[PDB]
C-alpha cells in the first residue's frame, strides 16, 4: 500500500486538535442547580470554564444494565448529526434516583440497584459502580472535548489535490474512559491487526474510516473497508463493553497504566453518543449489544456451503465447465460467483451481450444441479445517457450532490459514475424494487448479490473515497454519515431479495463496507488480502474480532485476492476457510485459474477432504447461526469467550473455538511437521476427531500433522449433529439423515442442539414451521427432546447413527420412541479408542426417543 | 418349512441378513450392501439406460434431486422427475 494516499492523524487536523489535548485538569463542569431527573432520563448542563460553551448530559440507565450518555450543544446553531437506523429499537429506560448529593457529588441508582452513577460537578466526571466497586469512568484523564458549532485545517483543508471546504468549522467531539482492572481489549474493526488491540501511545490511534486500501498490509492500525465502533474488555472478573453511537471518522487511543486501560474515542462530527455495557460476563456483553443493534441475520444454508469465485469467469460456458468441473472431480460447492466482467461494461443489473447472452438458461442450468449464483451489483452508477439506471437516477434527484447542487460524479470501474444517496429512504427503495423480476431481467430466485466497493470507493476521491463536503439527504454533509453509507447499500440489496420473493425468501448479501447493525443484513468479508502465509494466518484474529462485535458471517478469500499461492499454501488455506463462517474461493483477474481440481492429486484430495469436512458439519453450522440469530452469541469464538478464567487465552489468535463444542488450530506454516494446541479447561477432556484419541486438559498438545491435517478437537459433555452423506451441494442434503457425535464428559454427560427449518424461507418466523431439538447424555441413556415446542416441521429427516466417544462396551442397547414398539439396536465398540457406534437408530427427528446402554 | 441365506460384502468383511441390504444404512466397508441407495460414501448407483449406454454414479447423487442417468433412475424418491434421454 501506498500509505501517503491516506491520512495520519497528524494529517486529520480534528484529530491533530483532539489529539493535542492531553491527560488533565478538565475545564468541563456540570451545574448541578440545572439537574433534572425527566421520566426516562436525567439532563444536567455542563459548561467549559473558558469559552462559557453551554452543552446538555442526558444520562440514562438503561433495562438489561446498560447506560447511555449523550451530549450535544444546549443551543446549537444547526442540529448534530444523531445515528439512524443503526438501533433497532428505542432501548428501554430504567429510572434514576437520587441516592446521595453534596455540593460537588450527584449520586445516582439504577432503578433498585446494584448498579450506581456518580456524576461529579467539578471536574465534570462520571462513575458507574455496582454496589461499591468502580466499573469504570467517564474524563477521568479530562480529554472531553466539544468543539461548538462557529460562526459559518480547521476550516478549509486541503489533503493532496483534494479541497474540503468545510462550511460549518471545527465540530469535532471526543472523550474518554478509564477500565480499572483491564488490560485486554478487543474489538473496532476492521484493522489487519492482532485480536489484542495493542496500546497507541507511541503509534497511531486505531482508526474508523470505511476506506478501499490497495494491497492493504498486516499489523498495522490504518482503517480498512468497515467500521463497527464497539470495544470489549476482559479481565478474569468481569467483561465490559463501550459502544461509540457515530457514523463520522474516528480514532481510538488505548493506553495501559492497578492494571487499568484506558479508551479515547475521537470524531469528527455528531453528537457524543456512547453506550456502556456492564456485563458482567461476555455473553452478558453479547446480549447487551444485541438488543441494541441486533442480531445475525440466519443464513440461507446454502449460503454456509461453499463458494466458487474469482475476477473473473468468462462466459456462461465457463460457468457451466466449473459447475461441471466439481461434479466431475466430486468436490462439494454451492455457488458459483460473476464479478464485474459479467456485466456490460460495469453498468450494473446488465449483462455483457457477448458473454452472458442468456442469464436465465445459465441460472436454470445451475438450478438443475441445485446450485446458486451470485452476481456483483455495486452502489456507483456510470454516467451514462444511454444507462436506464443511471437516467431515472438523475431525473428523480437521488444522487450524492455537491454543495452547488449538481450531482457527485467521481471515477471507478466504469469511468465516470455518480453515487446514489442511500442514506435517503425513498433512494433504498428504488434500490430494493430494482431486485424485483421484473426490473433486473436476466435474474431469477437462485441469483444472489455481492455489494462491493460500497466505503463508497471513489479512484479519483481523497483517500480514495467521497469528499467531505458532498450532501446527502437533508442538507447532511458526507462527514456525517460516511461510515453507514455501506450499510444502508447493503440494507437496501437485502431488502430487494425479500421483495422480489413476495417477503418469503431469506436473502444473502455479501458486503465489503459494514457499521453496527451490519450483521441484521447478510456477510462481510476481510477484502483484498494477499496468497501469502501470514495473511492466512491474520484471518483468524480478523474474524474474531467481527465475531465479538456481532459479525458472525465473516471470512478471508481463502487462496488471497492478489498473487499465485503455492499448492501447500492453497490447501491449508482451504482447511482454515472450511472452519471459518464464510467460506469462499475467490482471486484477482490477473491469476492463474485455481478451481482446487487443477492441482496435484495429492492436494486435490486434501482439499476433498477439508470440502467434506466443512459440509458434513453444515446441521452444526447452521445451529450456531440459529442460536447468534436468536441469542446475539458469536458463532466463531476466541479461546477467551470460553475460559474467561484462563489468562493465559487472552490473546490467542492461531486457535478458535465453534460454539463451545469444537476446537480449531489449522496449520498455518510451509512445511510444518507438528503443531503446538493448547486445550484448556480444568477437570475438561478433548477428543481428536479423526483419531478419537482422548486429551484432558489444560495442556499443549504437540500435535504431528500431514498435508491432509485439519487440527480439531471436540469438547467432552458436547453432541455435534453431521450429514455424513456428502452430496454435490447442499439443497442435496437437508433431507438425508443425522448422524450424533457424543463427547463423553468426565461425568459422563453430554449435550447439545439442532435447528431445523426449510433452508431458505422465514416460514420458520412467520409460521413456526421449524424443529429445535436438545439431546442429552446422562447416566447411560441418549435423550432427544424439543428444546422450542412452538417449533413443528415436516421432513424425512431421521437419525441413522450415533457415535459416543469415551464409552464402555455395553451389554444391550434400547431405543424407545413415543408410538413405537421398544427397539433393540446392534452396535460395534473399539476397545482401543472407546468408541461406540449405535447402527441405525431409524427414528424421525422430529420424535422424542430415548436410548439406554445396558 | 424351509428358510433363506445372508448376504456377504463383496470385500469379504462381513455377513450381514439381506434385510439389511438396501436398508439406506451402510454396513459393508466396500458399500456393496447398498448399490440402490445413497447409504454408503463409497457404492456404486447402476444406470441400465436402454437406448443409450449404460452408466455407472456415486451413491452419494441417489436422490439427490439432480438427473444423473438419462433413463432418470437415480431420482425415485426425491421429488425430482425426470424424463428420459436417453436419445
Ligand atoms: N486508484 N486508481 N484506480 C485503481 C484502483 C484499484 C485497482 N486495482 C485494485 C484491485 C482491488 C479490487 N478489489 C475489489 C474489486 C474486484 O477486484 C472487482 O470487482 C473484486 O474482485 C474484489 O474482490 C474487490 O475487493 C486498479 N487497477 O486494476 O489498476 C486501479
Ligand atoms: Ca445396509
Ligand atoms: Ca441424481
Amino acid at each position: 500500500v501506498d500509505r501517503s494516499n491516506f491520512k495520519t492523524c497528524d494529517e486529520s487536523s480534528f484529530c491533530k486538535r483532539q489529539r493535542s489535548i492531553r491527560p488533565g485538569l478538565s475545564p468541563y463542569r456540570a451545574l448541578l442547580d440545572t439537574l433534572q431527573l425527566g421520566p426516562d432520563a436525567l439532563t444536567v448542563h455542563l459548561i467549559h470554564e473558558v469559552t462559557k460553551v453551554l452543552l446538555v448530559l442526558e444520562l440514562q440507565g438503561l433495562q438489561k444494565d446498560m447506560t447511555r450518555i449523550r451530549i450535544d450543544e444546549l443551543e446549537p446553531r444547526r442540529p448534530r448529526y444523531r445515528v439512524p437506523d443503526v438501533l433497532v429499537a428505542d432501548p428501554p429506560t430504567a429510572r434514576l434516583s437520587v441516592s446521595g448529593r453534596d455540593d460537588n457529588s450527584v449520586e445516582l441508582t439504577v432503578a433498585e440497584g446494584p448498579y450506581k452513577i456518580i456524576l461529579t460537578a467539578q471536574p465534570f466526571r462520571l462513575d458507574l459502580l455496582e454496589d461499591r466497586s468502580l466499573l469504570l469512568s467517564v474524563n477521568a484523564r479530562g480529554l472531553m472535548a466539544f468543539e461548538h458549532q462557529r460562526a459559518p485545517g480547521a476550516w478549509e483543508e486541503t489533503f493532496k489535490t483534494h479541497s474540503d471546504s468545510k462550511p460549518y468549522g471545527p465540530t469535532s467531539v471526543g472523550l474518554d474512559f478509564s477500565l480499572p482492572g483491564m488490560e485486554h481489549v478487543y474489538g473496532i474493526p476492521e484493522h489487519a491487526d492482532s485480536l489484542r488491540l495493542k496500546v497507541t501511545e507511541g503509534g497511531e490511534p486505531y482508526r474508523l474510516y470505511n476506506l478501499d486500501v490497495f494491497q492493504y498490509e498486516l499489523n498495522n492500525p490504518m482503517a480498512l473497508y468497515g467500521s463497527v465502533p464497539v470495544l470489549l474488555a476482559h479481565s478474569f472478573h468481569r467483561d465490559l463493553g463501550i459502544f461509540w453511537l457515530n457514523a463520522a471518522e474516528t480514532w481510538v487511543d488505548i493506553s495501559s497504566n492497578t492494571p487499568q486501560t484506558d479508551i479515547r474515542w475521537m470524531s469528527e462530527s455528531g453528537i457524543i453518543d456512547v453506550f456502556l455495557m456492564l456485563g458482567p460476563s461476555v455473553f452478558d456483553v453479547f446480549r447487551q449489544y444485541a438488543s441494541l443493534t441486533g442480531t445475525q441475520a440466519l443464513p440461507p444454508l446454502f449460503s454456509l456451503g461453499y463458494h466458487q469465485s474469482r475476477w473473473n469467469y468468462r462466459d456462461e460456458a465457463d460457468v457451466l465447465e466449473v459447475d461441471q468441473g466439481f461434479d466431475d472431480h466430486n468436490m462439494p460447492c454451492d455457488v458459483i460467483w460473476l464479478d464485474i466482467e459479467h456485466a456490460d461494461g460495469k453498468r450494473y443489473f446488465t449483462w455483457d451481450p457477448t458473454r452472458f447472452p442468456q442469464p436465465l438458461n445459465m441460472l436454470e442450468h445451475l438450478a438443475s444441479k441445485r446450485r446458486k449464483l451470485v452476481a456483483i451489483v455495486d452502489p456507483h452508477i456510470k454516467v451514462d445517457s444511454g444507462y436506464r439506471v443511471h437516467e431515472e437516477l438523475r431525473n428523480h434527484g437521488l444522487y450524492v450532490k455537491t454543495r452547488d447542487g449538481s450531482d457527485y460524479e467521481g471515477w471507478c470501474w466504469p469511468g465516470s459514475a455518480s453515487y446514489p444517496d442511500f442514506t435517503n429512504p425513498r433512494m433504498r427503495a428504488w434500490w430494493s424494487n430494482m431486485f424485483s423480476f421484473d426490473n433486473y431481467e436476466g435474474s431469477a430466485p437462485n441469483l444472489y448479490v455481492w455489494n462491493d466497493m460500497n466505503e463508497p470507493s471513489v479512484f479519483n476521491g481523497p483517500e480514495v473515497t467521497m469528499l467531505k463536503d458532498a450532501v446527502h439527504y437533508g442538507g447532511w454533509e458526507h462527514r456525517d454519515i460516511h461510515n453507514i453509507y455501506g450499510l444502508y447499500v447493503h440494507m437496501a440489496t437485502a431488502d430487494g431479495l425479500i421483495q422480489r420473493s413476495g417477503g418469503i425468501e431469506r436473502p444473502f448479501v455479501l458486503s465489503r463496507a459494514f457499521f453496527s447493525g451490519s450483521q441484521r443484513f447478510g456477510a462481510v468479508w476481510t477484502g483484498d488480502n494477499t496468497a501469502e502465509w501470514d495473511h492466512l494466518k491474520i484471518s483468524i484474529p480478523m474474524c474474531l474480532s467481527l465475531a465479538l462485535v456481532g459479525l458472525s458471517f465473516c471470512g478471508a478469500d481463502v487462496g488471497g485476492f492478489f498473487k499465485n499461492p503455492e499448492p501447500e499454501l492453497l490447501v491449508r488455506w482451504y482447511q482454515m476457510g472450511a472452519y471459518q463462517p464464510f467460506f469462499r474461493a475467490h482471486a484477482h483477474l490477473d491469476t492463474g485459474r485455481r478451481e482446487p481440481w487443477l492441482l496435484a492429486s495429492q492436494y486435490q484430495d486434501a482439499i476433498r477432504d477439508a470440502l467434506f469436512q466443512r459440509y458434513s458439519l453444515l446441521p452444526f453450522w447452521y445451529t450456531l447461526f440459529y442460536q447468534a440469530h436468536k441469542e446475539g452469541f458469536p458463532v466463531m469464538r476466541p479461546l477467551w469467550v470460553q475460559y474467561p478464567e484462563d489468562m493465559s487465552t487472552f490473546s490467542i489468535e492461531d486457535q478458535f473455538m465453534l460454539g463451545d463444542a469444537l476446537l480449531i488450530h489449522p496449520v498455518s506454516d510451509a512445511g510444518a511437521h507438528g503443531v503446538q494446541v493448547y486445550l484448556p479447561g480444568q477437570e475438561e477432556v478433548w477428543y481428536d476427531i479423526q483419531s478419537y484419541q482422548k486429551h484432558h486438559g489444560p495442556q499443549t498438545l504437540y500435535l504431528p500433522v500431514t498435508l491432509s491435517s485439519i487440527p480439531v478437537f471436540q469438547r467432552g459433555g458436547t453432541i455435534v449433529p453431521r450429514w455424513m452423506r456428502v452430496r454435490r451441494s447442499s439443497d442435496c442434503m437437508k433431507d438425508d439423515p443425522i448422524t450424533l457425535f457424543v463427547a463423553l464428559s468426565p461425568q459422563g454427560t453430554a449435550q447439545g442442539e439442532l435447528f431445523l427449518d426449510d433452508g431458505h424461507t422465514f416460514n420458520y418466523q412467520t409460521r413456526h414451521e421449524f424443529l429445535l431439538r436438545r439431546f442429552s447424555f446422562s447416566g447411560s441413556t441418549l435423550v432427544s427432546s424439543s428444546a422450542d415446542p412452538k417449533g413443528h416441521l415436516e421432513t424425512p429427516i431421521w437419525i441413522e447413527r450415533v457415535v459416543i466417544m469415551g464409552a464402555g462396551k455395553p451389554a444391550a442397547v434400547v431405543l424407545q420412541t413415543k408410538g413405537s414398539p421398544e427397539s433393540r439396536l446392534s452396535f460395534q465398540h473399539d476397545p482401543e479408542t472407546s468408541v461406540l457406534i449405535l447402527r441405525k437408530p431409524g427414528v424421525s427427528v422430529a420424535s422424542d426417543w430415548s436410548i439406554h446402554l445396558r | 418349512y424351509e428358510e433363506s441365506k445372508p448376504f456377504t460384502c463383496l470385500d469379504g468383511t462381513a455377513t450381514i441378513p439381506f434385510d439389511q441390504v438396501n436398508d439406506d444404512y451402510c454396513d459393508c466397508k466396500d458399500g456393496s450392501d447398498e448399490p440402490g441407495t445413497a447409504a454408503c460414501p463409497n457404492g456404486s448407483f447402476h444406470c441400465t439406460n436402454t437406448g443409450y449406454k449404460p452408466l455407472y454414479i456415486l451413491s452419494s447423487r441417489v436422490n439427490d434431486g439432480v438427473c444423473d442417468c438419462c433413463d432418470g433412475t437415480d431420482e425415485y424418491n426425491s421429488g425430482t422427475v425426470c424424463e428420459n434421454t436417453c436419445r
